[PDB]
Parts: C-alpha cells; sequence; structure tokens
C-alpha cells in the first residue's frame, strides 16, 4: 500500500 | 472559497490533496486532512488562494493532520458527491461490514463497505498503525478526503491503498481493494477540535  | 470535504487544495505549490472535514477549534477555523499531505506551516491553497497553513500533523506512525484556515474561509458541513452534497450529521463509528463512501480530487465520489479495522500500512517513510480499511476504490490525490456514510457518519480521511500502474484501484474488483484511512475521532481529539455538522 502507498499513501494518496 | 467554501470548504466542502472531497475538493482539491495544493500543498507548497507542489503536491495535491483533498479536504476531509470542516471543523473549529474555539474561534479557529480549520479542516482535518492526511498528516503524509503537508508539514507544519506548509501553506495550503484551494483554487490558486491562499486559505491557511498546517497547524499540527503526525506521520508516519499515524496519518493526521489540520490546516487552520483565515477567518475569510466558510466552513460548510458537507462532502462533495458529484454536483450534490452528503451533509455531515456527526462521527458515530461503523462497524465491519457498514457501507461506507469516500469522496476526493482524482476518482470522485466512491462507495464500498468496511471490510477490517487496525491494519497496518507499511509505507516507505515508516509503518502506519491502527488504519481502516474499505474496498471503496480511490487513487493518487485522493489522499486526506472524507470517507462518510450516507447516513452523513463522518469516519476519516484517506491515507493510501494498493495503487496499480493507473494511479488508483478502481481497475481492480472490489474483492481485491486495500484503501485505507485514518479515524477521524482520536484526531478530533488530539487536537481538540469540534466538527461542524448540518
Amino acid at each position: 500500500a502507498a499513501p494518496a | 472559497a467554501n470548504i466542502v470535504g472531497g475538493i482539491e487544495y495544493s500543498i507548497n505549490n507542489a503536491s495535491l490533496c483533498s479536504v476531509g472535514f470542516s471543523v473549529t477549534r474555539g474561534a479557529t477555523k480549520g479542516f482535518v486532512t492526511a498528516g503524509h499531505c503537508g508539514t507544519v506551516n506548509a501553506t495550503a491553497r484551494i483554487g490558486g488562494a491562499v486559505v491557511g497553513t498546517f497547524a499540527a500533523r503526525v506521520f508516519p506512525g499515524n496519518d493526521r493532520a489540520w490546516v487552520s484556515l483565515t477567518s475569510a474561509q466558510t466552513l460548510l458541513p458537507r462532502v462533495a458527491n458529484g454536483s450534490s452534497f452528503v451533509t455531515v450529521r456527526g462521527s458515530t463509528e461503523a462497524a465491519v461490514g457498514a457501507a461506507v463512501c469516500r469522496s476526493g480530487r482524482t476518482t470522485g465520489y466512491q462507495c464500498g463497505t468496511i471490510t477490517a479495522k487496525n491494519v497496518t500500512a507499511n509505507y516507505a517513510e515508516g509503518a502506519v498503525r491502527g488504519l481502516t480499511q474499505g474496498n471503496a476504490c480511490a487513487g493518487r490525490g485522493d489522499s486526506g478526503g472524507s470517507w462518510i456514510t450516507s447516513a452523513g457518519q463522518a469516519q476519516g480521511v484517506m491515507s493510501g491503498l494498493n495503487v496499480q500502474s493507473n494511479g488508483n484501484n478502481c481497475g481492480i474488483p472490489a474483492s481485491q481493494r486495500s484503501s485505507l484511512f485514518e479515524r477521524l475521532q482520536p484526531i478530533l481529539s488530539q487536537y481538540g477540535l469540534s466538527l461542524v455538522t448540518g
């Protein structure tokens, strides 16, 4: 998961 | 500017995030958003004009921030849903299985259900713990935006997702989406904020  | 959940604002003339919720802290107007969107004292602009500055934030660990606005800003108890609006009524936290929608400047208004709570996201910067997961889709730019039930109960602000190569997770089935948001209640009590409702 990554920011958004 | 009229401060509505879901709309775009820029940070120091560079990144874009989305407004979470209109709040007040005594006589100060502000809005809650994601912590990774700006550092303290970063300048927030809406449509080219300066609306305020980052007052506080925690990222990573948590992912939360609030921007204090100048008094010329109009705080509104609403979240953008296309040309329409969802009225903010309070912040009762919904349970897993509850339906929820989110609003932001990249993918607009998307709905899905809460699938899990207390998820850890491992971002490059460090872990952010305690997030709720839903399977509404979202894209880069939606960070900080409103997660709200149709009944108007504010749930939190967009933090992150399993982004695919098109910048969002809207092209993969709901079953495979992990869209995570920061819970509103700890943000409100940590900064002593009160939600604007209507």
